[PDB]
């Protein structure tokens, strides 16, 4: 089982300033296919999570260009270039290489 | 599961001297043989169809008339066969010719054909492989009266020519594959079409339609594709064919000029 | 685009089966790897189990083996989930997630792993 660590737990960000969320895996997520499978999900209160980023940095369909993914190996980051009023909520990183699939404990981003 | 995906535009080009076939199964060497049959006339108006799916019904059913000359420069996997019949629904019999990578299935049933029929390939996760489905070709197939499985005739720049005739109970297919050096798709010169199959069908054929294969996207459910093909129509015409020393039809004259 | 719709919320006394459904549309169910994810309130969301595009078909979490069974109906394109022996900690919102099993052309294709499209959640509550 691969354990995920999120950092920091809660990050108070003002409107429009970039926010950085660190995801760390205790096991290397390199898969035998060649790709590494880490995804970045965003959840709003009362709404199911939706896929922002699949495969480190590729953007899912309908995702704005303010969400970026970076890092490899065991160190991953999600960087938000502009925080707006629609960005409040809990962010997760997940892996899909080694079963069972696991999730981070979540990071809460707010405005004030 | 009938879905409208293909739009089609058309232009008009010249047949030149394409479409000649062997009129019988008799070896003739070094002779001039005049035969009267359903031939594609020389320098006739042939319709070039471009069928495009991008990721409404704009792919109508073509008439069959007295027989069809079909040509395509596309690869063997895009155009996968044809549909022949009159009403193309469950009230009349119809003929379905489907090629894939291993073989050809020719099958006469009462197909309830879709308005825009296409063979779709999709990955199956239990079989763990790309499989092919005819559920977009037809919704049902009952009272099925003929089946013929054989080696495919769409195999692998390469111009593929077919002549379909429906004469006194038999569906006759003639075919030829010619390596065409990069240039005009319908080339000059002669390439006689050898007899491929005579099928004892015995149905009425007045309309026909080309089958395309479409792939699912996995990245607007199907991947965008294009297919170009030429359709000409046979006419009762008298030809004078030249048989050379080895029995090949190397030349012909169409007797109207 | 895959669109997922859900079944209704339910309450049941412990000791009976729960039927959580997920209807797919846009892609049929044999093109899609299907997964099920549990979220308890006040806790992070955790994976119950789902499809494996290679080296088997279906995998389960270590803390859900012996309770969870997932069935797939190709005719109605529905992913059903059942789990017996309800416990008071099982009061949770259940998400059906899905992905394409592969990516690419028939000539060049690779296996894809993940949970891209998520449906709405169904609240399963266990009380008196
Ligand atoms: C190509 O077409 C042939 C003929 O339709 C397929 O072969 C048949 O596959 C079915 C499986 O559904 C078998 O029950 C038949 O016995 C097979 N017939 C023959 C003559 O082999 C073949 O599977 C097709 N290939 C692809 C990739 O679609
Ligand atoms: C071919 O047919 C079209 C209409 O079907 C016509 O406009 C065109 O002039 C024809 N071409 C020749 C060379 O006659
Ligand atoms: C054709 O099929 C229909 C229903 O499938 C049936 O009622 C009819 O008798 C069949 N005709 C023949 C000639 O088998
Ligand atoms: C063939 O079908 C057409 C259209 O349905 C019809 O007009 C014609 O009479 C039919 N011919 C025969 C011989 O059945
Ligand atoms: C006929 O076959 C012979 C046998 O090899 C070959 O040499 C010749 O080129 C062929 N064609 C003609 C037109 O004679």
């Amino acid at each position: 089982e691969i354990v995920m660590t999120q950092s920091p737990l809660s990050s108070p960000v003002t409107l429009g300033q970039p926010a950085s969320i660190s995801c760390r895996s205790s096991q290397s997520l390199v898969h035998s296919d060649g790709n590494t499978y880490l995804s970045w999900l965003q959840q709003r209160p009362g709404q199911p999570p939706r896929l922002l980023i699949y495969k480190i940095s590729n953007r899912f369909s309908g995702v704005p260009d303010r969400f970026s993914g970076s890092g490899a190996g065991t160190d991953f980051t999600l960087k938000i270039s502009r925080v707006e009023a629609e960005d409040v909520g809990v962010y997760y990183c997940t892996q899909a290489t080694q079963f069972p699939y696991t999730f981070g404990q979540g990071t809460k981003v707010d405005i004030k | 599961q009938c879905v409208n995906l293909i739009t089609r535009t058309q232009s008009y080009t010249n047949s030149f001297t394409r479409g000649v076939y062997y009129p019988d199964k008799v070896f003739r060497s070094s002779v001039l043989h005049s035969t009267q049959d359903l031939f594609l006339p020389f320098f006739s108006n042939v319709t070039w169809f471009h069928a495009i799916h991008v990721s409404r019904f704009d792919n109508p059913v073509l008439p069959f008339n007295d027989g069809v000359y079909f040509a395509s420069t596309e690869k063997s996997n895009i155009i996968r066969g044809w549909i022949f019949g009159t009403t193309l629904d469950s009230k009349t019999q119809s003929l379905l010719i489907v090629n894939n990578a291993t073989n050809v299935v020719i099958k006469v049933c009462e197909f309830q054909f879709c308005n825009d029929p296409f063979l779709d390939v999709y990955y199956h996760k239990n079989n763990k492989s790309w499989m092919e489905s005819e559920f977009r070709v037809y919704s049902s197939a009952n009272n099925c009266t003929f089946e013929y499985v054989s080696q495919p005739f769409l195999m692998d720049k390469n111009l593929r020519e077919f002549v379909f005739k429906n004469i006194d109970g038999y569906f006759k297919i003639y075919s030829k594959h010619t390596p065409i050096n990069l240039g005009r798709d319908l080339p000059q010169g002669f390439s006689a079409l050898e007899p491929l199959v005579d099928l004892p069908i015995g149905i009425n054929i007045t309309r026909f339609q080309t089958l395309l294969a479409l792939h699912r996207s996995y990245l607007s459910g199907w991947t965008a594709g294009a297919a170009a093909y030429y359709v000409g129509y046979l006419q009762p015409r008298t030809f004078l064919l030249k048989y050379n020393e080895n029995g090949t039809i190397t030349d012909a004259v169409d007797c109207a000029l | 685009e895959v669109q997922l719709v859900e079944s209704g919320a339910e309450v049941k006394k412990p000791g009976a089966s729960v039927k959580v459904s997920c209807k797919v549309s846009g892609y049929t169910l044999t093109e899609l790897s299907m997964h099920w994810v549990r979220q308890a309130p006040g806790k992070g969301l955790e994976w119950m189990g789902g499809f494996d595009p290679e080296d088997g078909e279906t995998m389960y979490a270590q803390k859900f083996q012996g309770r969870v069974t997932m069935t797939e109906d190709t005719s109605t394109d529905t992913a059903y989930m059942e789990l017996s022996s309800l416990r008071s900690e099982d009061t949770a919102v259940y998400y059906c997630a899905t992905s394409t099993a592969v990516a690419g052309t028939p000539d060049l294709f690779d296996y894809y792993y993940g949970m891209d499209v998520w449906g709405q959640g169904t609240t399963v509550t266990v009380s008196s």
